[PDB]
């Protein structure tokens, strides 16, 4: 038995550790298929080889042994785990068992639970095969559907759904008890094009593919119209996702609900500070007085209403648009009061008008560095405080 | 009517439930979860990749 294709590399840049985990998974899953296909079938959780999963493939590599580098080497060795999926698969297919006519296909946003879900399901006599997998780049699992077509099997695909935020609350608590969490990038990537790939699958195949939906947020809905799982699975666009993730997983850290690991392993390899500048606040201002600041919204029809209050001392009345501050140049020095913060931005009153600074700066974090009511300068990054009293 | 498959989901779903309201039955299926691999897999999987160490 060898692996039913060959195994693409990443890039792993300057990492030279990452980039020889890789290549030692690739030379174990490529020379020891049938050892590892076996070893998952007769004496992992499986339910005999039938329960397919790249997640519980990279549970034989040497490289995850260890709970404390899971999240590290995960990138490194998934394609090895994913193909070796795709090998176990197609072992399960040549098999001569004609009770045996479904096959499930599972999946959702990481922290969604769909492994859970599917430990919940219990085997049936007809179920020939259950594969949980992305279905948001769709093009793999179209070698795979194609395959039970042929063999005139039936085909149910499963989209487990919940909101990205409290998915990503999930995952953190699987990054302490497992090892292994999931990145914002991934989750966000899923969440917003994972319809799209069920369009695709609906569009290449049509009915022979019946397609459900389990809504997590209403207490395990099972959704079973094609047009209704689109619709609860429109939850955002990719940058308005990622955006909020980026938000969330940084106060998350700020305020000490996560550990700088669960963190890093959040974070991944997206640079904050580029999706923090990404985000929009052209229906939103700032009220100050001698009592502190307030944000507000603007709905369509011109109305402000209150979001957020923050009591501060020793600011005078003022009223600021936040949509219309200037986005601080690299290399100059701003001097002022700052008279708004949150998880992306920061918002100072200089002579010039307001100053919007990224809450990061090159990895390193601004927002902490001030508060809102001081007199401060900002430059590149050195801050130094203003206050006197005279 | 409706297929197996889409019983053995529904069925899956009232379990999904099960777990938001008794605190016993989530530990179990997250413990199984999380389990990594069993003494006897870990074993079988030491032997495997001492033997074939470059």
């Amino acid at each position: 038995v060898k692996l039913s294709s060959d195994i693409n590399l990443r890039d792993f840049g300057n990492n030279e550790y990452l980039s020889s985990v890789q290549d030692e998974a690739i030379r174990f899953a490529t020379e020891q298929t049938d050892e590892i296909l076996s070893l998952y079938s007769q004496h992992a959780d499986t339910e005999g080889g039938r329960y397919v999963c790249a997640d519980t493939f990279k549970e034989l590599f040497p490289a995850f042994e260890n709970k404390e580098d899971r999240a590290t080497v995960n990138n490194a060795i998934h394609n090895s785990a994913a193909v070796l999926s795709s090998t176990q698969f197609d072992e399960v297919l040549k098999r001569d068992e004609p009770q045996k006519k479904e096959v499930i296909f599972v999946t959702g946003i990481p922290g969604s639970g769909a492994t859970s879900t599917v430990k919940n399901m219990m085997m049936q006599d007809t179920t020939k095969l259950l594969f949980e997998g992305q279905l948001a780049r769709p093009q793999s699992a179209f070698r795979k559907i194609e395959q039970c077509l042929e063999r005139n099997l039936e085909v149910t695909i499963v989209a487990v759904s919940m909101r990205a935020e409290r998915a990503s609350d999930n995952t953190y608590k699987r990054f302490n008890e497992y090892g292994r969490g999931a990145s914002i990038g991934i989750m966000a990537d899923i969440q917003a094009n994972l319809p799209d790939g069920l369009k695709q699958i609906r569009d290449k195949f049509g009915d022979a593919v019946k397609i459900v939906g389990i809504n997590q947020d209403r207490n395990s809905e099972f959704i079973d119209k094609f047009d209704d799982v689109i619709k609860m699975l429109s939850l955002g666009s990719q940058e308005q996702i990622l955006g909020r993730l980026a938000e969330k997983i940084q106060s998350d850290f700020d305020s000490g609900k996560i550990s700088r690991e669960c963190f890093n392993q959040a974070k991944g390899s997206m640079d904050l500070e580029s999706v923090f500048a990404k985000k929009e606040y052209s229906q939103q201002r700032v009220v100050t007085n001698s009592k502190g600041v307030t944000l507000e919204t603007k709905s369509a029809n011109e109305l402000w209403s209150k979001v957020e209050q923050i009591p501060v001392t020793g600011m005078k009345a003022g009223i600021y648009l936040l949509g219309q501050a200037k986005k601080a140049e690299t290399g100059q020095t701003y001097s002022g009061e700052i008279i708004y913060k949150d998880a992306a931005a920061v918002f100072q009153k200089t002579k010039n008008g307001l100053v919007r600074h990224n809450a990061t700066h090159n990895e390193e974090r601004l927002a902490k560095l001030v508060e809102i009511g001081q007199n401060v300068s900002i430059g590149s990054l050195i801050v130094k405080s203003l206050e006197y009293s005279a | 009517q409706e297929s197996n498959a889409i019983r053995m989901i529904k069925e899956a779903c009232e379990k999904n439930r099960r777990m938001m309201t008794d605190e016993a039955f989530r530990k179990e299926v997250e413990k199984r979860l999380y389990a990594g691999p069993s003494p006897e897999l870990l074993a079988k999987l030491r032997v495997l990749w001492a033997a074939n160490k470059e």
